[PDB]
């Protein structure tokens, strides 16, 4: 039936919206951990700038 | 009636004939309308229980034999764009080449609105074609 498959198609799109977003979460959890080096090396350049 | 005329041209005249049918679904629809009054319990969706057998007898007559050849082109109506419906589905196994049209394709300005991902052909083999 089309009505039942309308929901199935709708859920089919939702099920992959998640995968693409999940891959984006992985993409943005690499760059967060790559830029975490600043956490260590900050808070000392701007001393006389204060 | 028309199929009988084509059969005569195929057998007696031994000619290669074309047979266009539009629409073959109405043959199923008409039998469903009378099925209720013949004392037959409706099947799923609401078609007659003899949907598969009645269509099969007609379709098998539409074939090319050793005497002649019939090239048949039949138009099938998919009610409410639901290709899971018993009538469209029952007709898929009685064909050598299926052309599935999609409304979404047409709405985008593409004509003919063919969905190549759903079509199929029996002669799509290297042995037959180049």
């Amino acid at each position: 039936s089309g009505k039942l498959r309308l929901y199935k198609e709708k859920l089919e799109g939702y099920n992959r919206f998640y995968s693409i977003v999940k891959t984006i979460k992985m993409v943005t959890l690499a760059k967060y951990r790559a830029a975490q080096g600043r956490i260590r090396t900050r808070d000392f350049s701007l001393r006389y700038t204060e | 009636s028309a199929l009988t005329m084509a059969e005569y041209f195929r057998d007696v005249e031994g000619q290669d004939v074309l047979l266009f049918i539009d629409n073959i679904f109405r043959f199923t629809q008409a039998n469903s309308e009378v099925s209720a009054l013949l004392g037959r319990i409706p099947a799923a969706v609401g078609y007659q229980p003899t949907l598969a057998e009645d269509l099969g007898q007609l379709q098998e007559r539409i074939t090319s034999t050793t005497k002649g050849s019939i090239t048949s082109v039949q138009a099938v109506y998919v009610p409410a764009d639901d290709i899971t419906d018993p009538a469209p589905a029952t007709t898929f196994s009685h064909l050598d080449a299926t052309t599935v049209l999609d409304r979404a394709v047409a709405e985008s300005g593409i004509y003919p609105a063919v969905n190549p991902l759903e079509c199929a052909s029996r002669i799509m083999d290297p042995d037959v074609i180049s």
